[PDB]
RNA sequence: AGAACCUUACCUGGUCUUGACAUCCACGGAAGUUUUCAGAGAUGAGAAUGUGCCUUCGGGAACCGUGAGACAGGUGCUGCAU
RNA sequence: GGCCGGGAACUCAAAGGAGACUGCCAGUGAUAAACUGGAGGAAGGUGGGGAUGACGUCAAGUCAUCAUGGCCCUUACGACCAGGGCUACACACGUGCUACAAUGGCGCAUACAAAGAGAAGCGACCUCGCGAGAGCAAGCGGACCUCAUAAAGUGCGUCGUAGUCCGGAUUGGAGUCUGCAACUCGACUCCAUGAAGUCGGAAUCGCUAGUAAUCGUGGAUCAGAAUGCCACGGUGAAUACGU
């Protein structure tokens, strides 16, 4: 059947279904290149599969919403990693060593009262 | 002025709200204003009735007022005329049928509002302020309190230079939100101006 | 606020709901394009300004219901920022607690 | 390349070159070009005298260069002798459309005098 | 800083060439968070460097870095009221950081039509040791040679 | 079928409200769709705490309006009076639809 | 400025003040406080004493100053250099 | 956390003095609705039509207006009394 | 076409829980506290960010939120009104916004958010208008409807380094609509105009990662009137040798 993984990254949530296949990737009813114009976004969703040299043995059906190009790509790659361990638990060790298992918890720091941004203060004058 | 209000910081953790009703923005302000008016009138009438907190509920086009007091008999009166006349005038200023329940405070010396009010009355009667503060602190500690802090500010004894005197016996952890801190204030209107009284009463955690 | 300032606000609200209907239909005549005779619109704007100025809702400056403060007002509470904070800290505003996220 | 009594630049796209006419911005320039059936991107140099001539009378529908610059000066002069607020602001070289004069206002007042 | 010792942030390598070093150079050239705009600039500039040199993008880039990498730098230090410039050996990671920064600032300054052209031109001149970035590395080596009396 | 939308400022109060109302159902009327949570409205406020001229001194408050939807379907027409006539808790707003 | 569909604004009392003024041919200044009324062709030739906050400045209405408001011809701030 | 009027506290000139806001008041009176003239508006002068209280009823009101006064009113000063 | 039947898987929502505790391993340490690594784990050590501000200090700020002692005015220092002003303008500072461009800006096409707000309110659709907006008019007290098409981004053209197709201050017309009223003294639109400015002296500020920088979004106030304030997301760095 399908091996599912959820991937979250920076307000993006991905839904990754993997199947034994000839190698083909559709995300949001679109191919990888149709969806992610960014070249570094190309790599990110490919990073797990290239690492486990399983790029052609699996077919990926992915849905993602929220966030932006890098947020969705990182969430997609995180969801692939989860589904990849669902496919084969033994692969966790190599995926963790690559740094893909960890959920990236970096989030947009809130704006603070008295601060123009999360940390940027207004210009300070001595006198 | 650098301490968070002890009640407000604990409003969701340990302390409850004094107004527990729901409204949309259309009538939220009106309910809030009428709540203020009934509390304002009730404290004015029950000044000598030793009222600690007035709880307002508004279920289904009706106002339910729970008056916590250490003198329920004086609040209720003979056969309940005083609460009945209160119910009439509370209804006609809130605009809805009213129901006045009366909660009895077991020990008035452990409620911050009544302790602060007692000190304020003493100061307005020209009781020497340190004696009033010591009596309040000792009374709470002996009826059972894990701690009490009393603070008095203003022209103490008519002194031209205002100062702040405070006594703390026991334990009063204000940074512990789990701690149940009863806090309230009162103002004595002496011949030399306003004297501010603050009372913290610690009654254990959880 | 001064007592007279509070009295001005009360009178303005009273005038604005007394003439609310007349002002509404007068503004309808001026606003209308199809059923808009040039003379008919002309009397409407002349009529509209004969009503007392305080009947216009725009002349109302909503104030803190407890103090009459004309600044830092909140529509949801009908109070100024100062009265909102002390009623919030006293627990007299339902469900309103200090926020953190 | 002598529309409206001035020499519009060559070597530039007709839209850009045409806006050198005082009184023709980008909106009028592309309106004149479309009405004259000339593509926007073509250079003025590559235009033929026939194409340039239909441009000549196309901008003749718009008050441009001297006559427009007379009426704006007429309109400002109009205010100045009228004695209105706007005229007085024009007299003193101060902002006319209600901008602040406590600070800024340098465009109307020039560089700081002290 | 005073106490807390930093573990290095990890940089994902560039897509086209899979280089850790090149990805850092894109970061050096990135402005305003526009990494996509920076990525195209150095990808364009690298391939004209390849065509106009003869080697691959990485080899051509490495040649330019080698001619700009400093070895010793000065730092204004203090003993008493001294304020001398003290020559110190640059650690290998800072050598690449300084070379990339010097190339990027030189490329920005040398006015051309495009930044990729600017970057390609300066990268080429660095390869033949004529660039302004090479000039700045000469100044640093010259400045640290004058003050070699301190250590 | 007939939907009950409950909104209150306290989530424990709303959970108690939903718990009893669906156990008022399942006896007089069964097959409840369960209390759907629905997003909670976090209406935030930011006020100046100082009486005068301390702009960076602010208190940030919020009112969390918790929502609940039960969506009781298959009514027995003697579950309707059980659902009605209930006056459960003040501070909970009950909306009756269809 | 003011929408064309709503016409010009002239406050009613001033409008009927110049009504009798031109009807009677009276030439005495019309003391008004309505700086916000637009000039009408009717008022051409009249002299209007327009308030400026302190004084009623007399403005002789001419045909040229028709689409303007009374206040434009009565500056309120007095300033002559620093 | 938002000066066109309002806000508004400023000032120019138009006004009122138990007052705009209160409570006792004492009398007369439904108030509150629609209009007109003068006025820049405040306001003043009118024209109608409204006669409801709710009821130990006759009369408390809920208020409207004059007339006495206690008083009200002050974003006036002192944050170096609080 | 989640469009339909359906399904309760998934995302998500919001309640309740688990989880992280130096818990375990190794070394160092006074056999202590603890520290340094490692494993595991989503997270490793106060994980990130808030709230939370001790005794006191500055007679710090606020009698103009409010309250208040004491003074002071009481046919005025109170009260009402229309008009002005608070928006002035030889200057000088603070804080910002927009730029001086090609990592751009102009056109066309095309992706990906979050968080909010709505009943005299938000206001689809359709029609009219170059446009601001007008009509008509559903729906929505809302995970439903509306505000509301995110923009940087990407793709393809163009410009060709010039005070320019940069910049968009002025200033003339003409218009919208909010409100009794846009003159003083608004916001917006359209046509025209196209200033200073080519990166800023002495000096000086903020920021240690989703941070800075940059890009949009909306809401409190609010009839109307943000480049301010308060929030929200999108892309996303550099560097920390060290004292
Ligand atoms: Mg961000
Ligand atoms: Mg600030
Ligand atoms: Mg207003
Ligand atoms: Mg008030
Ligand atoms: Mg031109
Ligand atoms: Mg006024
Ligand atoms: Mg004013
Ligand atoms: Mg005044
Ligand atoms: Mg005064
Ligand atoms: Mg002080
Ligand atoms: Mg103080
Ligand atoms: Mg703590
Ligand atoms: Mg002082
Ligand atoms: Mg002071
Ligand atoms: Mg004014
Ligand atoms: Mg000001
Ligand atoms: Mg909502
Ligand atoms: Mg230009
Ligand atoms: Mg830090």
């Amino acid at each position: 059947n399908q091996y599912y993984g959820t991937g979250r990254r920076k307000s993006s949530a991905a839904r990754v279904f993997i199947k034994p296949g000839n190698g083909k990737i559709v995300i949001n009813q679109r191919s990888l290149e149709q969806y992610f114009g960014r070249e570094t976004a190309r790599m990110v969703v490919r990073q797990p599969l290239e690492l486990v040299d399983m790029v052609e043995k699996l077919d990926l059906y992915i849905t993602v919403k929220g966030g932006g190009i890098s947020g969705q790509a990182g969430a997609i790659r995180h969801g692939i990693t989860r589904a990849l361990m669902e496919y084969d638990e033994s692969l966790r060790s190599e995926l963790r060593k690559a740094g893909f298992v960890t959920r990236d918890a970096r989030q947009v720091e809130r704006k603070k009262v008295g601060l123009r941004k999360a940390r940027r203060r207004p210009q300070f004058s001595k006198r | 002025g650098q301490k968070v209000h002890p009640n407000g910081i604990r409003l969701g953790i340990v302390k409850p709200w004094n107004s527990t009703w729901f409204a949309n923005t259309k009538e939220f302000a009106d309910n809030l204003d009428s709540d203020f008016k009934v509390r304002q009138y009730l404290t004015k009438e029950l000044a000598k009735a030793s009222v600690s907190r007035i709880v307002i509920e508004r279920p289904a086009k009706s106002i339910r007022v729970t008056i916590h007091t250490a003198r329920p008999g004086i609040v209720i009166g003979k056969k309940g005329e005083d609460v009945e006349k209160l119910r009439k005038v509370v209804a006609d200023i809130a605009g809805v049928p009213a129901q006045i329940n009366i909660a009895e405070v077991r020990k008035p010396e452990l409620d911050a509002k009544l302790v602060a009010d007692s000190i304020t009355s003493q100061l307005e009667r020209r009781v020497m302020f340190r004696r009033a503060m010591k009596r309040a602190v000792q009374n709470a500690m002996r009826l059972g309190a894990k701690g009490i802090k009393v603070e008095v500010s203003g022209r103490l004894g008519g002194a031209e230079i205002a100062r702040t005197e405070w006594y703390r016996e026991g334990r009063v952890p204000l940074h512990t939100l789990r701690a149940d801190i009863d806090y309230n204030t009162s103002e004595a209107h002496t011949t030399y101006g306003v004297i501010g009284v603050k009372v913290w009463i610690f009654k254990g955690e959880i | 606020a001064k007592q007279s300032m509070k009295a001005r606000e009360v009178k303005r609200v009273a005038l604005a709901d007394k003439y609310f209907a007349k002002r509404a239909e007068l503004k309808a005549i001026i606003s209308d394009v199809n059923a808009a005779s040039d003379e008919d619109r002309w009397n409407a704007v002349l009529k509209l300004q004969t009503l007392p100025r305080d009947s216009s809702p725009s002349r109302q400056r909503n104030r803190c219901r407890q103090t009459g403060r004309p600044h830092g007002f909140l529509r949801k509470f009908g109070l100024s920022r100062i009265k909102v904070r002390e009623a919030a800290m006293r627990g007299e505003i339902p469900g309103l607690k200090k926020a953190s996220w | 390349a002598r529309i409206a009594g001035i020499n519009i630049p060559d070597h530039k796209h007709a839209v850009i070159a045409l806006t050198s006419i005082y009184g023709v911005g980008k909106t009028r320039s592309k309106a004149i070009l479309a009405a004259a059936g000339i593509a926007e991107d073509v250079k003025i140099s590559e235009l033929s005298e026939g194409q340039i001539d239909t441009l000549r009378d196309e901008v003749a529908k718009f008050v441009v260069e001297g006559d427009l610059r007379r009426e704006i000066s007429m309109s400002i002069k109009r205010l100045m002798d009228l004695g209105c607020y706007r005229g007085l602001r024009h007299r003193r070289g101060l902002p006319v459309r209600g901008q602040r004069t406590k600070t800024n206002a340098r465009t109307r007042k020039g560089p700081r005098k002290p | 800083p005073r106490r807390r010792v930093i573990g290095q942030r990890k940089i994902l390598p560039d897509p086209k060439f899979g280089s850790e070093l090149l990805a850092k150079f894109v970061n050096i050239l990135m402005v305003d968070g526009k990494k996509s705009t920076a990525e195209s600039i150095v990808y364009s500039a690298l391939e004209t460097l390849a065509q106009r040199s003869g080697k691959s993008e990485l080899e051509a880039f490495e040649v330019a870095l080698e001619n700009v990498r400093p070895t010793v730098e000065v730092k204004s230090r203090r003993v008493g009221g001294s304020t001398y410039q003290v020559p110190v050996e640059v650690r290998p990671v800072r050598r690449n950081a300084l070379a990339m920064r010097w190339i990027v600032e030189a490329a920005r300054k040398r006015g051309d039509k495009s930044m990729a052209l600017r970057l390609a031109n300066e990268l080429s001149d660095a390869a033949e040791n004529k660039g302004t970035a090479v000039k700045k590395r000469e100044d640093v080596h010259r400045m640290a040679e004058a003050n070699k009396a301190f250590a | 079928r007939i939907r009950i939308r409950l909104k209150a400022f306290d989530h424990r109060l709303i959970d108690q409200a939903t718990a009893e109302i669906v156990e008022t159902a399942k006896r007089t009327g069964a097959q409840v769709r369960g209390p759907i949570p629905l997003p909670t409205r976090k209406e935030r406020f930011t006020v100046l705490i100082s009486p005068h001229v301390n702009k960076d001194a602010r208190d940030q408050y919020e009112i969390r309006t918790h929502l609940r939807l039960v969506d009781i379907v298959e009514p027995t027409e003697k579950t309707v009076d059980a659902l009605m006539r209930l006056d459960l808790a003040a501070g909970v707003d009950v909306q009756i639809s269809l | 400025p003011r929408s064309l569909k709503k016409g010009p604004f002239i406050d009613l009392h001033l409008l009927k003040k110049v009504e009798k003024a031109v009807e009677s041919g009276d030439k005495k200044p019309l003391r008004t406080w309505s700086r916000r009324s637009t000039i009408f062709p009717n008022m051409i030739g009249l002299t209007i004493a327009v308030h400026n906050g302190r004084q009623h400045v007399p403005v002789f209405v001419t045909d040229e100053m028709v689409g303007h408001k009374l206040g434009e011809f009565a500056p309120t701030r007095t300033y002559r250099g620093h």
